[PDB]
Parts: C-alpha cells; structure tokens; sequence
C-alpha cells in the first residue's frame, strides 16, 4: 500500500 | 483517454461498495452530509466543465472519525491546488460541521505515488483503494489484502527511472485485480487497459 499522513482538522 | 463516471460507478458497485458509495463527482462533491455512515465517493479534481482532469477517492470512516483522500499519486496539499487548482477544504468543512460532534475529523491521505506519471489509470485506482477502504476502512491505505498488491513509493519520486518498473508493475496487478474483482472490467479489458495505458499522456 502507501505511507500516509494524519492530521486533525477542526471546523 | 482516461476512465468514464459510467465506467468508474460500474466498477466500484462490482467492488462491493454499492451500500457506501455516494456516486463520482466533480470538484464541487459536496461531502458526507447525509448521515454518519460508511460512505465514500469518487471526486474528480476540476469541474464537469472542464470534462475531467484526475480522480481522487474519498471514505469517511464513522467509527473513527476519519475521513480519507486517496490521490493515486499521493500529492501534498499544496501540489493538489497547484497542479490540478483542486482544494476540498469546503467539502471537508461541510462533512464535519455535518457529522462530527466537536467538528474536528482526521484527513487521512497518502504521501506516496502508486501511478506512473504518464499513467492514465487515475480512475481505476481510486477503485481499488475504494475497495480496500470498504472491506478494512480502519486499515485502508496500507498493510490490508488490497492495497498490498500495490507498492507505494515517495511521492518526491514520482518522476524518476528507479521507481518506472515499481509503478509499471503497479499497474499490471492493478489490472490483475479488477479482472479477477469486476465483471465491468473483464467485459471491456481490453478498451479500459488502451484508455488508461501506463503511459496514455505520452500518446496522446
Ligand atoms: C487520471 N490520471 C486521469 N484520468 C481520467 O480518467 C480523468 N478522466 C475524466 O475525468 C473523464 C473522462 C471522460 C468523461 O466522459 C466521456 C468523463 C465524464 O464522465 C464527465 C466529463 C461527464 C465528468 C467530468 C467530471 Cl469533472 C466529473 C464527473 Cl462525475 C463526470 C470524465
């Protein structure tokens, strides 16, 4: 598969 | 040239995502809003006026607060408003105002290409990760039976002569699984595979 990124993301 | 919305709708409904799949969508998809459910989508990156650029996947993971934007090429942020003038901030907006409590998710994307960079395949692999996605939507871009056909390289490579082969060989099983997944696929094989060519753009 592929390496990823997480962020949090408020609204 | 490139893959369809008829095409890509018919793809994924063989992939098993008929139960989540919100349709494909130009830019302007306007996000998980119906409910909190396991939903994703197909998003191309320009308007349907434009009559089509790139596509992109999307999930939304309830259990997890979660949502997931799959680019084949795994560009950044910056690189997806730069080359394709797409931004989804708007659609991500309206998806947590919509679903979460304390309108705060997780944008989960990839980092890493697993298209070649003159590869017509956008579409088809957006399927497949959509596939992923709604078999192991807590483990989809990586270490599930799907996408571990792939091999995701850096996306800083994407250009390069070292990673051809790694993204030439992406492609083929690509192709592998939608014939041993999709009977849309095996009944136009051959035509898909001319239309999504590992290098389509240089024969244009
Ligand atoms: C990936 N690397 C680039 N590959 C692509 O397939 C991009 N192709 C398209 O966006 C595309 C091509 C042909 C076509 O119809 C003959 C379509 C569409 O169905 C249209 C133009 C109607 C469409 C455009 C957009 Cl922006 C969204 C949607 Cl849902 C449909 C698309």
């Amino acid at each position: 598969g592929v390496k990823s990124l997480k962020r949090r993301r408020c609204y | 040239s490139g893959s369809s919305e008829q095409e890509l709708a018919a793809i994924v409904r063989d992939l098993g995502c008929g139960p989540y799949f919100l349709g494909t969508h130009d830019k302007r998809f306007p996000g998980f809003l119906a409910g909190n459910k396991l939903a994703c989508a197909i998003v191309n990156t320009a308007g349907r006026e434009t009559g089509g650029v790139h596509w992109l996947a999307f999930g939304w993971n309830p259990r997890s607060r979660t949502c997931y934007m799959f680019d084949p090429f795994g560009f950044s942020d910056r690189r997806l408003k730069q080359i394709y003038s797409f931004e989804y901030e708007a659609m991500l907006r309206r998806s947590a105002l919509a679903l979460s409590p304390d309108r705060c998710l997780s944008l989960e994307q990839s980092t890493q290409t697993v298209q070649g960079p003159d590869s017509a395949a956008c579409g088809l692999f957006c399927c497949m990760f959509l596939h992923a996605f709604v078999h192991w939507p807590d483990r989809p871009m990586d270490g599930n039976p799907t996408m571990n056909l792939l091999t995701g390289v850096p996306n800083g490579m994407l250009q390069s002569p070292q990673v051809l082969p790694t993204l030439r060989r992406n492609q083929e099983k690509l192709y592998r699984f939608l014939a041993h997944h999709s009977p849309y696929f095996r009944s136009h094989r051959a035509a898909i595979e001319h239309a999504t060519a590992f290098d389509k753009m240089k024969q244009l």
